[PDB]
RNA sequence: CCUACGCCGGCAGGCGCGGGUAACCCGUUGAACCCCAUUCGUGAUGGGGAUCGGGGAUUGCAAUUAUUCCCCAUGAACGA
């Protein structure tokens, strides 16, 4: 467990936090060809209190936003969301029928797939369970974009690796590469 | 302490809300025009003790401290603690409170838009008025 | 939310705190203005008058810790 | 108009040793100082331009650099131009700024209207 | 007695600084 | 065994030479004792109805600590921390002409000598008197 | 009749000048209970607590204070204090009452008696002092 | 004799851990007036572990930004906790000190074994010296984010969740986190 | 409602 | 030009009067935090002082785009 109470309402006032995750939704928006100039579903994972939720609203999807965080969850509750909020730990599968959602959005989270402490399967079966389940419930040639946060390159293959055996294609952009202070990695992929 | 029985739960003195229950010598500094060295310099010649609270008082007390607060000159309250010295229209030395506050900044405002000159279109604009270097700031409240 | 504690005393309070007081083990201003919703300053002062009641020892007296003891 | 409870035909009759107790704490530090030949030329300027008008029409504008003079009362309803490194900008003197500087009426940069970011 | 101890003093902490 | 003024608690004398002063009652006081604060570096208003009182009284004791210090070395002792808004901190001086009417009030009760050595020192009426009221407050110390 | 000592931290020297007395302490002309930093003060009456004042029975000793900082001065003064009663003890009195309150002092805290090894050093060039250094960018 | 602050006892204390028994060092030679010592303690290894008790909850209480050299401060606010404690309980609260270091430290702890990628810990024994250092920062801890904004004194804060922690309540962050780690022990393992 | 004189420098400063 | 001392300035500063071409005279280089008492009492509050409106005084040919310093009044963001 990571976030409480009170730090999950002092991430979600902060306003430089706020400014950051609304640019990198924004980001993520604009590489999400799929949802970019059309009417979609969507599917937030790792939503938190739902600052990315919140920007989807805006271009005008209807969403599903999971978290396994209560009290990220529970913030999220006082900020007027017209999405669906689910606890739900997204290493565990993606709970929806086949060919559910147009697409999948994550900002910030999928790191956490990385990670052997919430669980006693492997990180690596968590992530296969993540992408295999991730591509089922997604529509044929639906989209897939992820900001997220690697440690180092052999977290960016193994997370490469998994998605590419799921039947995920696509790729990595990397904005503003140069500044290692500054630059984030977004996954871009797409289903069959 | 005591339990004071004229307590008023708020207080109006020239059109402020007053928390009567403060500190009487940071309550006076709640309205415009008036600081923390500015009403202590009052009290001390308005012959009040800080060991009481705003709402501890009599009105005897209130219309002497606004008697006082009006007439700064003839109280000693001399020609430094005062908000404005010398006025563009009568160079009176003089307090200016809070309503008279906005209008002499209005004042002074308007009249440097009529005078054409380099602060009044800063002031018409509201950008920085005193040369700063914003070369990394202006970030919040631009638009 | 406001911790926006009682400035002066009532009915109650003093009812409380001329009574409840010689009876905690321990008589600190922080902690008998934290029960009854009562300012520090305020507590210092009753505190102060409470060494006035004489029921109360003082046992140290520092400057921004002073510490007072119910008696036998 | 009145300028610190004095008028304007109080002024302009006023001596100009009374005047520098009239003015803020830069003028009266300057004139304190004491003027400087330019600025006499130029004041003098002032008068043949003023007086040589007809008496319906306003004076003859006189350009000029000087964007540190003070501006006196005496030279409230003429015009001048002001210098801010190209362009004389042409200013009536009108009695409400007779505690400041020429330099502040001819304001010398364009402001800062935005574009786009490019390349950043 | 006075004058000649706080001379010392002053020579002590005269050795202590060149040190 | 001559008592000692550094023989003693030297607030609590400050307090009691405060007092030692009040009950005096003579003395050329000034009209700024309602207005001023001690210098530029603080920034509320002193508390004390009576601070020109205990200053003068630790003055005339700093008088007593050395001689040869005269008002900016005055100046100089009562210093302190000036809060330069964000930018930071410095050491800021005393107020000069505050601490040169104290000594000149203080100098009318034939308390404060100038010397040929340039500073003011104390008179011996001014040592008789401390130590005096040093003894006061060593029977204050010794015998409570 | 006298001896003469010191007591020495990083820039604190306490001058100590003892004799045949009375028992008399003064700092400067001030006891051990009129120095500011207080708390201290249960430092600053380490020797006389740890040994008795029934052992600084006819002593003067006299201390003379330089430089330092307040907390270095006490240290100084506690250090010259312990010094000069054992300095005393060995020119007039004997060799083994001076080796057992040595022992006393030392198996408390040796500091006592030892100075201290290390002080605030000099600077070698590249930083703002001898250790840390400037900071960089990249990018 | 020796006593601290001039009047508290310290031959009543006892030690009930034989695991913790010497690397607490209070009963006998290690009892000294004030927590100040002004000594070199971190000369070289484990000479940390033959300083004194208090003077460790002294020189870990200085650990935030604006008090990093105020350490008279800090003996100030042990004084008047150490009072409080022997007003809510009356006994010496030396023994509550110990009671509280000792009912705090972790017994296993996770630590990450694998490569840079592979977090799969594996919850591996405490060593006593790390149970010790681990106890004090947490009661320091306690004290700090419990007295963050409120009226109450840093020294009440600290002697409320040192009783609090004495005696193992569910009201004490360090025994919050002791039952995490432990906890977290019981996952990894 | 722009001055006779001054130029468009201070104009576009209107 | 480093200053001491005195006088006049509610505060920045003036005026008179020496030493010092220098471990000397500033210099015992008399500091800040720290400490001991007072007030405040957990809230945008007396925290934070930004952002400004009136003045005042120095530096200088020249302070207007605030040179700097001072005195009122203004009190935003900021909840680690």
């Amino acid at each position: 467990l990571f976030y409480d109470e009170t730090e999950a309402r002092k991430y979600v006032r902060n306003s430089r936090m706020i400014d950051i995750q609304t640019r990198m939704a924004g980001r993520a928006l604009e590489l999400l060809y799929l949802p970019e100039n059309k009417p979609c579903y969507l599917l937030d994972i790792g939503c938190g209190t739902g600052l990315s939720g919140s920007y989807l609203s805006d271009e005008g999807h209807y969403w599903v936003g999971l978290d396994i965080s209560p009290a990220m969850l529970d913030e999220a509750v006082d900020r007027e969301i017209e999405g669906d909020l689910l606890l739900g730990d997204m290493g565990q599968g993606i709970p929806f029928k086949p060919g559910t959602f147009d697409g999948c959005i994550s900002i910030s989270a999928v790191q956490w797939l990385c990670n052997a402490n919430k669980k006693s399967e492997n990180p690596a079966k968590r992530l296969y369970c993540f992408f295999a389940s991730l591509f089922s419930v997604l529509v044929r040639g639906s989209r897939a974009v992820l900001q997220l946060y690697p440690e180092n390159s052999e977290q960016l293959e193994l997370i490469t690796t998994q998605a590419t055996k799921a039947g995920f294609s696509g790729g990595m952009v990397v904005d503003y590469p140069n500044s290692a202070k500054a630059k984030k990695f977004y996954l871009c992929l797409f289903s069959g | 302490l005591v339990i004071p029985e004229k307590f008023q739960h708020i207080l109006r003195v020239l059109n402020t809300n007053i928390d009567g229950r403060r500190k009487i010598a940071f309550a006076i500094t709640a309205i415009k025009g008036v600081g923390r060295r500015y009403a202590h310099v009052v009290l001390r010649k308005a012959d009040i003790d800080l060991t009481k609270r705003a709402g501890e008082l009599t009105e005897d007390e209130v219309e002497r401290v606004i008697t006082i607060m009006q007439n700064p000159r003839q109280y000693k309250i001399p020609d430094w603690f005062l908000n404005r010295q010398k006025d563009v229209k009568d160079g009176k030395y003089s307090q200016v409170l809070a309503n008279g506050l906005d209008n002499k900044l209005r004042e002074d405002l308007e009249r440097l838009k009529k005078i054409r000159a380099h602060r009044g279109l800063r002031h018409f604009w509201g950008l920085r008025v005193r040369g700063q270097h914003t070369k990394t700031t202006g970030r919040r409240g631009r638009t | 939310d406001k911790l926006n504690n009682l400035v002066l005393f009532d009915k109650a309070t003093y009812d409380k705190l001329c009574k409840e007081v010689p009876n905690y083990k321990l008589i600190t201003p922080a902690v008998v203005s934290e029960r009854l919703k009562i300012r520090g300053s305020l507590a210092r002062a009753a505190l102060q008058e409470l060494l006035s009641k004489g029921l109360i020892k003082l046992v140290s007296k520092h400057r921004a810790q002073v510490i007072y003891t119910r008696n036998t | 108009f009145t300028y610190r409870g004095v008028d304007l035909d109080q002024l302009l009759d006023m001596s100009y040793e009374q005047l520098m107790q009239l003015y803020s704490a830069r003028q009266r530090r300057r004139l304190n100082r004491g003027l400087r030949r330019k600025q006499h030329s130029l004041l003098k300027r002032l008068r043949k331009a003023k007086k040589e008008a007809p008496p319906m029409e306003k004076p003859e504008v006189v350009k000029t650099h000087l964007r540190d003079m003070i501006i006196l009362p005496e030279m409230v309803g003429s015009m001048v131009g002001v210098y801010n490194g190209k362009t004389f900008n042409q200013v009536e003197i009108k009695p409400e700024m007779i505690g400041h500087y020429l330099g502040e009426f001819s304001i010398t940069y364009k402001p800062v209207k935005h574009g786009r970011p490019g390349i950043g | 007695a006075a004058a000649a101890a706080a001379a010392a003093a002053a020579a002590a902490a005269a050795a202590a600084a060149a040190a | 065994p001559g008592v000692t003024v550094k023989d003693v608690n030297q607030q609590e004398f400050v307090r009691a030479l405060a007092a030692f002063l009040k009950k005096s009652g003579k003395l050329k006081v000034p009209e700024w004792v309602d207005t001023v604060k001690l210098a530029k570096h603080k920034e509320l208003a002193p508390y004390d109805e009576n601070w020109f009182y205990t200053r003068a009284a630790s003055t005339a004791r700093h008088l007593y600590l050395r001689g040869g210090a005269g008002v900016g070395s005055m100046t100089k002792i009562y210093g302190g921390r000036q809060r330069n808004g964000v930018m930071p901190s410095h050491f800021s001086r005393g107020s000069k002409s505050v601490a040169r009417r104290v000594l000149q009030a203080l100098e009318g009760l034939k308390m404060v000598e100038k010397d040929q050595d340039g500073g003011r020192k104390l008179t011996p009426q001014g040592q008789r008197d401390l130590d005096r009221i040093a003894g006061q407050v060593a029977a204050a110390n010794k015998k409570h | 009749q006298s001896v003469q000592v010191f007591g020495r931290k990083k820039t604190a020297t306490a001058v100590a000048h003892c004799k045949r007395g009375n028992g008399l302490i003064k700092v400067n002309g001030r006891p051990l209970e009129m120095i500011e930093p207080r708390t201290l003060q249960y430092k600053l009456l380490e020797p006389v607590l740890l040994l008795g004042k029934e052992r600084f029975a006819g002593v003067d000793i006299r201390v003379r204070v330089k430089g330092g900082g307040h907390v270095a001065q006490i240290y100084a003064i506690r250090q010259s204090i312990s010094k000069a009663l054992v300095a005393y003890y060995q020119k007039y009195v004997d060799e083994a009452s001076k080796k057992e309150i040595k022992d006393i002092l030392i198996q408390y805290d040796r500091t006592l008696l030892v100075a201290d090894p290390r002080r605030c050093e000099s600077k070698k060039f590249g930083g703002p002092g001898a250790r840390a250094r400037y900071q960089k960018s990249y990018r | 004799d020796i006593k601290l602050f001039g009047k508290w006892s310290t031959d009543d204390v006892q030690i009930n851990d034989i695991s913790l028994q010497d690397y607490i060092a209070v009963k006998e030679k290690y009892a000294k007036y004030l927590p100040h010592s002004a000594g070199r303690y971190a000369a070289k290894r484990f000479r940390k572990a033959q300083c004194p008790i208090v003077e460790r909850l002294t020189n870990s209480m200085m650990m935030h930004g604006r008090n990093n050299g105020k350490k008279l401060m800090t003996v100030r606010i042990v004084k008047h906790a150490f009072e409080i404690i022997h007003l809510l309980t009356g006994e010496n609260p030396l023994q509550v000190l110990v009671n509280a270091i000792i009912n705090s430290g972790p017994r296993e702890d996770s630590t990450r074994i694998g490569r840079a990628g592979t977090v799969r810990r594996q919850a591996v024994d405490v060593s006593p010296l790390r149970r010790v250092n681990q106890a004090i920062w947490l009661l320091c801890t306690g004290a700090r984010e419990a007295a963050f904004r409120n009226i109450k004194t840093i020294a009440e804060c600290l002697a409320d969740e040192l009783i609090n922690a004495a005696k193992g309540s569910s009201n004490s962050y360090a025994i919050k986190k002791k039952d995490e780690l432990e906890r977290v022990a019981k996952s990894n393992r | 409602k722009v001055p006779k004189g001054t130029s468009s420098y201070q104009a576009e400063w209107i």
